[PDB]
RNA sequence: CCCCCCCUCCCGGGAGAGCCAUAGUGGUCUGCGGAACCGGUGAGUACACCGGAAUGAUUUGGGCGUGCCCCCGCAAGACUGCUAGCCGAGUAGUGUUGGGUCGCGAAAGGCCUUGUGGUACUGCCUGAUAGGGUGCUUGCGAGUGCCCCGGGAGGUCUCGUA
RNA sequence: GCGCAAGACGGACCAGAGCGAAAGCAUUUGCCAAGAAUGUUUUCAUUAAUCAAGAACGAAAGUCGGAGGUUCGAAGACGAUCAGAUACCGUCGUAGUUCCGACCAUAAACGAUGCCGACCGGCGAUGCGGCGGCGUUAUUCCCAUGACCCGCCGGGCAGCUUCCGGGAAACCAAAGUCUUUGGGUUCCGGGGGGAGUAUGGUUGCAAAGCUGAAACUUAAAGGAAUUUGGCGAAGGGCACCACC
């Protein structure tokens, strides 16, 4: 079940058992690598990069045509941002919710959802600190809303 | 002449239908209401009182309503339930004589 | 969530035996499950049990012969000694002519009688009779 | 039943099945009759497989002729549709009929006058007639059922897929069962059929008895 | 059923069940290719697009994002590829 | 004269977008061969050219969706819309759900064999002999009855009346 | 019957229907923000479950400050009922009822049933999203679109039935998979009164909320269901010791 919702869901991707390169596709690794390079310097997040590749270029997954995933390629170049994308989106959502609650005073459920997303930010922050990708002096506050947008 | 036209509509149960519920979603009702308001405000703002009343003695506005709204969900019963007047222009006599002939 | 796949597997095969199905399904798989089912088939309570393999999570199909009564799991993971397993088999097993106690020793997953004749012991997995 | 060569279906039995309407089912579908329904046609009607019907008929006839006492098999009918069929079947084979208000004091109460415990029981339908099933549960007594796709199945050893809403279908199925059990017992030889009349077991509504009485001499 | 065999049933049985209840684990969606009637270049697109996609040469848009599979532009020839 | 009428029964003449069909009639599918394989060239769909390669000399029309799609010739079959002789013509006008090859739709004028056999009826009405609204009936429910013109006969069709 | 003015509320449409953590939510329109489920050959890769400290929200009633308070209506005032009513009944009636703030955190806040996860039968329905398949409806041919019908998939409120099984039985598809007793985990109770009482601490302007005894008495207090009761309970039949 979900970790804030009352209900339980079942909706996710499901890769097949067949771990092989598609025979009908004729693509190398260098052209798709510079396609990652171009679509990363255009200013997009890696989930949308995987979406746009499997939408337009007909690739099954990058792991079946290479030996590594997207973020490892981006850190090999160094164009991966210092903040993870899901944490960035959660911080942006929390900033938007707090900005809405600044002008809307009496809104109890929005405040409760603010508490829930702050709990999510805290849990991901402790995880990212204990897996040594962020320094321990990093800490999220309201005054950092314009710092890490 | 400023009027306030009211309208009402009930959905139609098909003869083939076995389900007894036959409701509609909120966006369907919203779009039906938008189409109904646009059609009802189009037929009044273009003509005077006598012409829209002569169009209102038969069911012409309603015939337009079940002509144009059956494409989204079939409905059968629309009458103009009430027309309320709010304000009138300056009082004269030629209009009063020309409505009588 | 699920944190003991062996207890769920044994409860599922117990429920399906009590209803009387012939072929059952277990959604997880592990080393402990497959060695436990081999010692099951070696002592003769089941038949030819299958396993599917994929790159995500294998499933186990187990044939049944109806020669089982109840098959439980000791939770949590207790430890026993050689002067201790008699106390367990007196108050846990239905008799001494049948009913086996499985346990993890240094030589692997194995039952209590050859552990007694080999004079070693360790943590206990479950039980069946 | 299907292991041998002569025991398969004949050519006119398919014609009798299609004439009597022994292929159409009800509206719903049960979860025990799933292996006899092949495919759902239009108008909400499910189709039984006739090979399965003939095969289970052979198995039930073998189970009937397995005993050596002909007066130890009992047939039960409750509704007014199939009444003459079980009576003339018991006249031909040697069975014992109970047609109309099966009394509950037969197999259990051992002091009553109507006390007869059989070896095999043949019910017309489990849903329309469920009282001998409950009393057959209380003694060592298997049951033979002519079940439809909407009839629930309980305490049934051998199930016959049937269309038990028409009297012609039930009568013709009883006719083929009697024909098979007399061929298996050794009275009528297999090389020549005795097919003189299937209308011995056919029931007609009370209009046709007066109509045929006025038509005949 | 008592002795229900879950080793190899009919493929309709795995067809009617869910994508994850299937004993051999495989999804239902697939890859496809489709062209424009007044063009030469043909490109491939997934069955569930989730973004609007246009054919190469910037001539005419091709698919539309839906909740289920992406609906195609009217008058376009296609066939399912498999390997 | 029972009548200003009106209604019913019997018998004919006209339109229709029902079935088996005729003349002008447009497409889809059902098999066979492009001598046989591997790449380059040019912006255009199925095109032209070469370079490899099989018997000094001669060659195979193409596509990139690897397997069926275009262009040919043969063999005839199953289905298909309009017109009433044809051009005019699917033409003005005609539609809101959205486009498409887009429904229904005459003409004026001109030109030729000079223009379909069997087969039912038609409560106004928006969209036909269809779909979708919707009657009269002994007061109650129902079998029959209900297009334009003409001729004869009759003037209270029936099944039970909470 | 026609106008003016104020306040409150959104019937019928409204269902064993939806949403939300719960308390709760129904005139249309415009703006902001959040979310379940569905689909996915997208991404991080163990980020997981429950929770002492601590924290948010929380029907009515209650107290402090205001504009304004229709109707209803504690305490109270006046008459009838009654042996006696300071009760039921009727007419007025203050604080309250509605809005903006400031507070206590109490209900039968009850599904009198903790959360997560696995398993064990069926039937026919409704709500969402997706999917396949006859035939109708938006000027008569195609396409997906809205609706109609037939089946499938996932989550949720469910309904019927079931010697699966459980229970003291009412009943439960969970209250099951339990002497054949062990999946993980938080709170919580040992005959009944005394008593949620006194003291102490705690919060509060205010009512009270949380924490929470002792002495003494007591052999019963309680839960399920059966048999005729006994009903100013319902529904039938009879009698001149009942009536017409």
């Amino acid at each position: 079940g979900r970790m804030h919702a009352p209900g339980k869901g079942l909706s996710q991707s499901a890769l097949p058992y067949r771990r092989s390169v598609p025979t009908w596709l004729k693509l190398t690794s260098d052209d798709v690598k510079e396609q990652i390079y171009k679509l990363a310097k255009k200013g997009l997040t890696p989930s949308q990069i995987g979406v746009i590749l499997r939408d337009s270029h007909g690739v099954a997954q990058v792991r079946f045509v290479t030996g590594n995933k997207i973020l490892r390629i981006l850190k090999s170049k160094g164009l991966a941002p210092d903040l993870p994308e899901d944490l960035y989106h959660l911080i942006k959502k929390a900033v938007a919710v707090r900005k809405h609650l600044e002008r809307n005073r009496k809104d109890k459920d929005a405040k409760f959802r603010l508490i829930l997303i702050e709990s999510r930010i805290h849990r991901l922050a402790r995880y990212y600190k204990t897996k040594r990708v962020l320094p321990p002096n990093w800490k999220y506050e309201s005054s950092t809303a314009s710092a890490l947008v | 002449y400023l009027l306030r036209l009211f309208c009402v509509g009930f959905t139609k149960k098909r003869n083939n239908q076995i389900r007894k519920t036959s409701y509609a979603q909120h966006q369907q009702v919203r779009q039906i209401r938008k189409k109904m308001m646009e059609i009802m405000t189009r037929e009044v703002q273009t003509n005077d009182l006598k012409e829209v009343v002569n169009k209102l003695i038969p069911d012409s506005i309603g015939k337009d309503i079940e002509k144009a709204c059956q494409s989204i969900y079939p409905l059968h019963d629309v009458f103009v339930r009430k027309v309320k007047m709010l304000k009138k222009p300056k009082f004269e006599l030629g209009k009063l004589m020309e409505l009588h002939g | 969530v699920r944190m003991n796949v062996l207890a769920d597997a044994l409860k599922s095969i117990n429920n399906a035996e009590k209803r009387g199905k012939r072929q059952v399904l277990i959604r997880p798989c592990s080393k402990v499950i497959v060695r436990f089912l081999t010692v099951m088939m070696k002592h003769g309570y089941i038949g030819e049990f299958e396993i599917i393999d994929d790159h995500r999570a294998g499933k186990i199909v187990v044939n049944l012969t109806g020669r089982l009564n109840k098959c439980g799991v000791i939770s949590p993971r207790f430890d026993v000694q050689l002067k201790d397993l008699e106390k367990w088999q007196n108050n846990l097993l239905p008799s001494r002519q049948f009913g086996f106690i499985v346990l993890t020793t240094s030589a692997g997953i194995m039952d209590h009688e050859e552990a007694r004749r080999k004079h070693t012991g360790g943590k206990i997995l479950g039980f069946f009779f | 039943s299907g292991a041998l060569d002569v025991l398969q279906m004949k050519e006119e039995d398919v014609l009798k099945f299609l004439a009597a309407g022994t292929h159409l089912g009800g509206t719903n579908l049960d979860f025990q009759m799933e292996q006899y329904i092949y495919k759902r046609k239009s108008d909400g009607i499910y189709i039984i497989n006739l090979k399965r019907t003939w095969e289970k008929l052979l198995l039930a006839a073998r189970a009937i002729v397995a005993i050596e006492n002909p007066a130890d098999v009992s047939v039960i009918s409750s509704r007014n549709t199939g009444q003459r069929a079980v009576l003339k079947f018991a006249a031909a084979t040697g069975a014992t009929p109970i047609a109309g208000r099966f009394t509950p004091g037969t197999f259990t109460n051992q002091i009553q006058t109507a006390f007869r415990e059989p070896r095999l029981l043949v019910v017309t339908d489990p849903r329309a007639d469920h009282q001998p099933l409950t009393e057959a549960s209380y003694v060592n007594l298997p049951t033979i059922a002519l079940c439809n796709t909407d009839s629930p199945l309980r305490y049934v050893d051998i199930a016959i897929p049937c269309n038990n809403k028409g009297a012609h279908s039930v009568g013709l199925m009883w006719w083929m069962l009697a024909r098979e059990v007399l061929r298996m017992r050794g009275t009528i030889s297999r090389e020549h059929p005795w097919e003189v009349m299937p209308d011995l077991y056919f029931y007609r509504d009370p209009e046709e008895i007066e109509k045929e009485e006025q038509a005949a001499a | 059923p008592l002795a229900k065999d879950l080793l190899h049933p009919s493929p309709e049985e795995e067809k009617r069940k869910h994508k994850k209840k299937r004993l051999v684990q495989s999804p239902n969606s697939y890859f496809m290719d489709v062209k424009c009637p007044g063009c030469y270049k043909i490109t491939t697109v997934f069955s569930h697009a989730q973004t609007v996609v246009l054919c190469v040469g910037c001539s005419t848009v091709l698919c539309q994002p839906t909740g289920g599979k992406a609906r195609l532009t009217e008058g376009c020839s296609f066939r399912r590829k498999q390997h």
